[PDB]
């Protein structure tokens, strides 16, 4: 439920109300609030304060920086408590050596990758250019070109002198370096013509396209014999480092963190010139603890613990879950949506009502629960484990909170999903064709099932009765809490429009079932008749044009409930069609390929499933937040959230 | 409530302030007996 979160009014000195934000930040358990206008300043402190709070929050940045370039990543742990000179000479010197060697890294990496494709054209332009290199009489241009059209090439050089111009590729097969030699200038004006004939010269960086062809080739092969030995030491130097260092930064980090958000909220306090105010909200749960920490003030200088506002107007202070421990596991899915008005209804407690007992009349099949009890024992074995949900594949990376919390849901659906199954007689599709341990009065084997979930002449025609039955009441459910919240917030508007949708839902029901249905319209005559006279009479005392439309989406809402029992039915046809054909191609053909029809019968079956029973287990949860919610409202204002200090540890 | 942080901070702030012309006050006695005795001694 929404929790009081009562306000905090304290009155201190400037020093002291400092000391007192420290506390409240170790206590972190109270939102904040400004209040600044309200006859005081604004607590712009000092601004060797704010340059103390940049340098701290520079060397926070830093921190992470560091943590990056050493491939450490945001990891929260007890803080490191030193000063903030000393903490910039802890960080500085490893940041510096972390960011030489990655620097060196990255340029031996770059060189390495250079020296990877002209290692060998330069040093056969070298070794056919032996003695022609930089004597002053002729350039020569060496093309790194595609292969044999060098005759398109050589119209330009045959356009320039007959026994030269030299424009032809001796080797380097791949990339055929065509080097093309002439003169100095008129090899300049036939390099200008082989590039309108399309060419470019090897301009390569570094002191490759800078020195001599020879040199270059010798710097090639050196930067080659040496980059290899480098990269290695680098990787190497790297990962000691930041082995040896992330501990240390990441204390370093979590404590600059800590000052930087005590700074940032003694930012957001109110000063009274020499004096100071502070006004916070936090939870009635919390009061003893929020109590003692007061206490621990200098002489508990002197503060309140206020009531929080009422069910009327109650917008920037903050609401909260609130829920037991057998129903704490769904407060993720709860917070998935947005959050209560503190005085609107939390409906956390119907996820967890409903949506495991619809999930196992969807999910009958008992081999899918053990599969699903081994998955749960695998994330059990993940969560001993204690890592984080770490998954580079689907890039998720979860709290082990989240896995317990999801692995209690797990449990608690398992639950009522093997009751389900057991009251639906399926296990692992089919292994009644050959165990039949679900007597059917057809085939009398063994005990007996409640639902075949083969038949329909029945089954279907209750499974929707009863489908229909939990949606009606669920929608009963919240036009109730609607009209309740309406009543509960002094707003009769949303009371009369909630009773107005039961009444004509009711009525609308019972002429369909009157009319439609079952026989004896006699007594139901007035019922239906008081549905449409109650759907009148809170349509004139409302006047907003609330249409059909309003009542036809309410019937929509209600009737959406009779696809849960389709997609069971679906599910339960379709895992009955397979292992009905393994069954037939297993045992019926010759009852020699049991194991292999067996196999490929299961890897089939565990195909559909992983296909179908996440958008099966999908559509209830979706369901049940578009009806329950929207009957109830929940997309108003959304909430206001608790943000209380941190203490990040 | 925040008139409440109005008040015990106007507590605060009108005790230092009386403190401080006090201060200012004390200072100009102190000019006061200084021209008085400086003068006595010059005579």
């Amino acid at each position: 439920m929404i929790a009081p979160m009562e306000k905090l009014v304290l009155a201190g000195p400037k020093g002291r109300a400092k000391e007192l934000l420290q506390s409240l930040q170790q206590a972190g358990v109270v939102h904040l609030e400004t209040l600044r206008p309200e006859a005081l300043s604004a607590y712009q402190l000092s601004p060797e304060e704010r340059a103390e709070l940049r340098r701290w929050e520079a060397v926070s940045a830093g921190a992470e920086h560091t943590l990056s370039l050493l491939g450490l990543e945001a990891e929260p742990a007890r803080p490191f408590p030193e000063g903030l000179e000393a903490a910039e000479k802890a960080l500085s010197p490893i940041q510096a050596h972390a960011e030489g060697l990655t620097r060196q890294k990255q340029e031996l990496e770059e060189e390495l990758a250079l020296a990877q494709a002209y290692l060998e054209p330069l040093e056969r332009l070298a070794a056919l250019a032996h003695g022609l290199d930089k004597s002053p009489f002729l350039r020569v241009i060496p093309f790194l070109l595609t292969e044999k059209e060098l005759p398109l090439v050589e119209e330009a050089l045959r356009k320039a002198l007959e026994d030269r111009y030299l424009l032809a590729h001796e080797a380097y097969a791949g990339g055929v370096a065509a080097l093309v030699v002439v003169h100095r200038k008129e090899v300049d004006q036939a390099k200008a013509a082989l590039s309108r004939a399309g060419v470019a010269e090897l301009r390569l960086p570094g002191a490759l396209g800078e020195l001599p062809l020879s040199e270059a080739a010798r710097r090639l092969k050196e930067r080659a014999e040496a980059a290899p030995r480098e990269l290695s030491e680098v990787r190497q130097h790297l990962a000691k480092l930041a082995r040896e260092s992330a501990s240390t930064l990441q204390s370093l980090w979590t404590r600059a963190q800590d000052e930087v958000a005590r700074l940032k909220a003694l930012e957001e306090l109110a000063s009274g010139r020499f004096g100071f105010a502070l006004l916070g909200y936090v939870p009635v749960k919390a009061k003893p603890k929020v109590e003692e920490a007061l206490a621990r003030h200098k002489e508990s200088v002197v503060y309140a613990f206020e009531p929080v506002d009422e069910h009327h107007e109650a917008d920037r202070i903050p609401v909260v879950l609130d829920n037991p421990p057998w129903a704490k596991p769904f407060e993720l899915l709860v917070s998935f949506l947005n959050t209560p008005k503190y005085g609107t209804f939390d409906p956390t407690p119907v996820v967890p009502v409903f949506f495991p007992f619809w999930f196992g009349m969807i999910v009958g099949d008992i081999g899918y629960a053990l599969l699903f009890y081994l998955v749960g024992r695998w994330l059990s074995g993940y969560v001993k484990r204690n890592e984080p949900l770490v998954i580079d594949l689907f890039a998720l990376k979860l709290k082990p909170q989240v896995i317990g919390k999801l692995v209690h849901i797990l449990n608690w659906m398992v639950f009522w999903t093997v009751v389900w199954g057991v009251i639906y007689g399926e296990f692992f599709g089919t292994f009644l064709e050959h165990l039949g341990v679900f007597g059917t009065p057809e085939h009398p084997g063994l005990i007996p099932i409640l639902i075949h979930r083969i038949d329909t002449a029945k089954t279907a025609n209750l499974l929707i009765l009863l489908s229909v039955a939990f949606g009606v009441v669920l929608v009963f459910f919240g036009l109730a809490l609607r009209a309740y919240l309406g009543l509960k917030h002094r707003h009769m508007a949303h009371f009369w429009e909630g009773v107005g949708y039961l009444g004509g839902l009711v009525g609308v029901l019972a002429l369909a079932a009157s009319y439609l249905g079952n026989l004896q319209a006699g007594w139901l005559q007035g019922l239906m008749y008081l549905g449409f006279g109650v759907f009148l009479l809170a349509v004139l005392m409302s006047r907003i044009w609330l249409m059909i439309p309003e009542i036809f989406t309410q019937a929509g809402h209600i009737l959406s409930h009779i696809r849960i029992y389709a997609v069971g039915a679906a599910g339960g046809i379709l895992a009955g069609l397979l292992t009905d054909v393994g069954f037939a191609l297993a045992e019926r053909l010759g009852l020699l390929g049991v194991l292999l029809g067996l196999l490929v019968a299961g890897v089939l079956h565990l195909l559909i499933l992983l296909l179908t029973t996440l958008g099966h287990m999908l559509q209830p949860i979706r369901l049940l937040w578009v009806e329950f919610f929207t009957k109830f409202g929940f997309y108003e204002e959304n909430g206001r959230p608790y943000r209380p200090f941190k203490s990040v540890r | 409530g925040g008139l409440g942080l109005i008040k015990s901070l106007a507590e605060k702030e009108k005790q230092l302030l009386e403190r401080l012309e006090a201060a200012k006050k004390e200072a100009e006695e102190r000019v006061k007996r200084a021209e008085a005795e400086a003068k006595a001694l010059l005579e």
